[PDB]
């Protein structure tokens, strides 16, 4: 099972604060340290700080400005990072990681995408992408879905709830007028569609929305 | 604080040959170095601890070597799934620090794109918008150019493109090109065409559809 | 024999608590090396025996206070263990 | 118990005077590191316990003379403190 | 004797942006570095001790980092009052020595 | 209160000697060291030496010529530096500083400006700088004073005994025929002058002179 659980996304307005959570499971020892690592898009891993939940002592990267405050709750096995007075420079993915006191990060959370912006949360519109009536069929057929007009990042797109993994491309989003848009493509044997269903699943954690949309041939 | 230099930042390699990532520390750190792999949109994953010690679940193709200041992560016979960014990290002295990362790129055989064009959906048209999407999938090398045409004349406004990183399943690249218009402007034209030009062919790969 | 066993338990407790508290004290001081538990346990042993190789040592005030407790309680308790072993050995010299 | 308390006072006096006089002896020697009082106190402790990590040590003649006094008086007095603690512990082994 | 190199000698910066002063020691000095500010016609004033430890009365905009040989004094969002010369000083080995100084220009 | 007190200036003839004083106040401990630091105009800080007053041992920078002799007097809590056989190269500001035996200089004196020269001490002449009868008045008015013909450096110029701090410029002195000259400027709301007094205070410690001069409109 997933050993460290982090929310998918947080939208914060410039100058405001947010509290990120990291819910731990699996084996827990008194030697455990929880670490926080920041990654801006297209950049490397940056160590933020650490806390030892069994005692509550936290330490912080001294080379960067101190914008974080770390706490832990032993009852709920959850570590927290308070990011305060945020700026566009604080937009990043924030990972938590577990270290057994022997120096390496054996397990990592999935990361929380923090975007600092004044724009508003917007769920995406999902549209099917089925071939035109004149498209010729090879031994394989390509389908897709169009995820338009959401904010902020990210969305997660799966096909048939994950059972369709090979032959899938999800393109990076492009930002337009304070709204993102992306597409996802899937290739299946043309023998199998539409006799076997294909459906895309689009999740948008910042708005707590999850949508399905089956791809059916055009009438 | 320990500075970890990963040079070169990009490693380009043919499939199946050996590759070595270098990590150099600004001072001696014994064997207290650990290596992580991070795939596109993924979390880092521990590959090697204490310079050379293997991790359960990591393929045997991965090994590490070195001590003092110079450290090497090696992959015997790369494959597409090894396409990722690779980071070193030291635990010898406080605070723990990370290297800046090396990207692994794979030189595979040339491949022409599979081009599919999709007219706007019924649900989208019923609310004002009209997006015409074109996929250009599984080509190599990554250099490609797309051109939209409406009724035979080139269209450049309203075109938004997106490119994937190298694919960790087959070492290819893909791209999407989406032309978004009003529904009325979409309904004032017949033919929509995306054209892909790639080094695999002198002639463009062309996909079209008539609205009428 | 019962008293030798009690001294050994006290020594292990001192070594383990010293290792835990040294890491707690030393993390946060740039350049500190006494920051992971396995080698902090090696350090506590080298201190309680008075060998003191000096491959590892604390650099902070509270790490050095932890060191003083490990010296006081750990050198005493290791001396007790050592004294017991020397007494047992002197016995079988007599038994021949 | 009264005699253990007197030995502890003598030890602290040796550690403090050794720290003060080491700095006084070592300043003026280029390259000397035993030149501020907090770490000189850490040095005097590491010497009186005989641990001797060697992260710090004197490099001058008079600093090394100060070291010898800290060894003679400080190892004796720390031995007295250690002996008292071992005696007290052996008591409650008997009490069980 | 420890040589402390402060390079560059002049730091030119727009108001409100971050600035970092570099100090590099000729050999490792742990964290035994201290930073002083000296304004025109003024006395030096202690800003940071032991590389990163703050001083009472010094604005929170000032911080320091580093250990070994490489050291940084940072100012988050400079303002006009930070115009001055900045010096590092080491206390790891005898004798105490000073860096040659960096000037902040806005 | 000021913790280390140093005279403002000393004039010494080439080849002669001088004794600088540093009067300490505040908390005094046996771990205290008094340090002396030399700064030539436009140059950096140069460590000269140190003395521990509780014992009387002094040490000296070995990289430069030994021109200094350090002593202390525990009764008057005063440290002294004897500079002997001086040359033009010894003209500088000399700071004393207190270190608590833990490596850093927590407090510094104001410094003593030493000038090595054969010229003679000369008090300055202070002249008011009031606007001409034809100068037009904006929302602010600029006044000033002219400090001419003194030796050696320095002088201290304040306005209204320090209460006027903003809107003040004192220009570096320029040396002419063995005499210095500088000016100081002050800007106040034109509404306030001359209904509210403005007066410059010029101190010249080398001659133990202090002079006031009120700035009044021209008759
Ligand atoms: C609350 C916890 C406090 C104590 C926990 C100590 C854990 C010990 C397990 C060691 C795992 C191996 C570490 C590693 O891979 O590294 C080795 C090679 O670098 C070095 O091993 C070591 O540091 C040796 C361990 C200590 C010496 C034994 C002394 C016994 C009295
Ligand atoms: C006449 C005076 C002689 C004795 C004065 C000693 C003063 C002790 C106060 C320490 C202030 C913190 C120093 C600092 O910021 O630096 C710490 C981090 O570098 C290291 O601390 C240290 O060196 C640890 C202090 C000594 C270890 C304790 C041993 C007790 C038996
Ligand atoms: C810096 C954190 C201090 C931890 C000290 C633990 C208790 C030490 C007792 O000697
Ligand atoms: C170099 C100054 C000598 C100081 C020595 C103090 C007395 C030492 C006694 O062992």
């Amino acid at each position: 099972q997933v050993q460290l659980q982090q929310p998918g996304a947080e939208l914060v307005k410039p100058g405001a604060s947010v509290k990120l959570s990291c819910k731990a499971s699996g084996y827990t020892f008194t030697s455990d340290w929880i670490h926080w690592v920041k990654q801006r898009p297209g950049h490397g891993l940056e160590w933020i700080g650490e806390i030892i939940p069994s005692y509550g002592r936290a330490n912080y990267n001294e080379k960067i400005q101190k914008k974080a405050t770390l706490t832990a709750d032993k009852s709920s096995s959850t570590a927290f990072m308070q990011l305060s007075s945020l700026t566009s420079e604080d937009s990043a993915v924030y990972y938590c990681a577990r270290e057994r006191g022997d120096g390496y990060f054996a397990v990592w959370g999935a990361g929380t995408t923090v975007t600092v912006s004044s724009a508003k949360t917007t769920p995406p519109s999902v549209y099917p992408l089925a071939p035109g009536s004149a498209a010729q069929t090879n031994s394989m057929v390509t389908l897709g879905c169009l995820v338009k007009g959401y904010f902020p990042e990210p969305v997660t797109v799966t096909w048939n709830s994950g059972s369709l993994s090979s032959g899938v491309h999800t393109f990076p989003a492009v930002l337009q007028s304070d709204l993102y848009t992306l597409s996802s493509s899937v290739t299946v044997p043309s023998s199998s569609w539409p006799s076997e269903t294909v459906t895309c699943n689009v999740a948008h954690p910042a708005s707590s929305t999850k949508v399905d949309k089956k791809i059916v041939p055009r009438d | 604080d320990i500075l970890l230099t990963q040079s070169p930042a990009i490693l380009s390699v043919s499939p199946g040959e050996r590759v070595s990532f270098s990590c150099r520390a600004s001072q001696s750190i014994g064997t207290d170095i650990h290596w992580y792999q991070q795939r596109t949109n993924g979390s880092p994953r521990l590959l090697i601890k204490y310079a050379s010690e293997s991790i359960s679940g990591i393929p045997s193709r991965f090994s590490g070597s070195g001590s003092g200041t110079d450290f090497t992560l090696s992959i015997n016979s790369v494959e597409s799934e090894d396409i990722a960014n690779y980071y070193c990290q030291q635990s010898n002295r406080w605070p723990f620090t990370f290297g800046s990362g090396t990207k692994l790129e794979i030189k595979r055989a040339d491949a022409a794109p599979t081009v599919s064009i999709f007219p706007p959906s019924s649900e989208q048209l019923t609310s004002g918008g009209a997006s015409v999407v074109c996929f250009l999938n599984n080509f190599y090398p990554k250099d490609i150019n797309v051109k939209w045409k409406i009724d035979g004349s080139e269209r450049q406004n309203g075109v938004l493109n997106s490119w994937t990183d190298q694919d960790s399943k087959d070492s290819t690249y893909s791209m999407s090109s989406t032309l978004t218009l009003t529904k009325d402007e979409y309904e004032r034209h017949n033919s929509y065409t995306c054209e892909a030009t790639h080094k695999t062919s002198t002639s463009p790969i062309v996909k079209s559809f008539n609205r009428n | 024999w019962r008293c030798a066993g009690a001294a050994t338990v006290l020594l292990v407790i001192v070594l383990l608590a010293g290792s835990y508290l040294a890491v707690l004290a030393e993390r946060g001081a740039p350049g500190a090396q006494l920051i992971t538990y396995p080698r902090a346990l090696w350090w506590s042993v080298a201190t309680a025996t008075t060998v003191g190789y000096g491959d590892l040592y604390p650099v902070t005030l509270w790490g050095r206070c932890v060191a003083v407790v490990v010296m006081v309680a750990g050198i005493t308790s290791f001396g007790l263990v050592t004294a017991a072993l020397a007494t047992w050995f002197v016995g079988q010299c007599q038994q021949q």
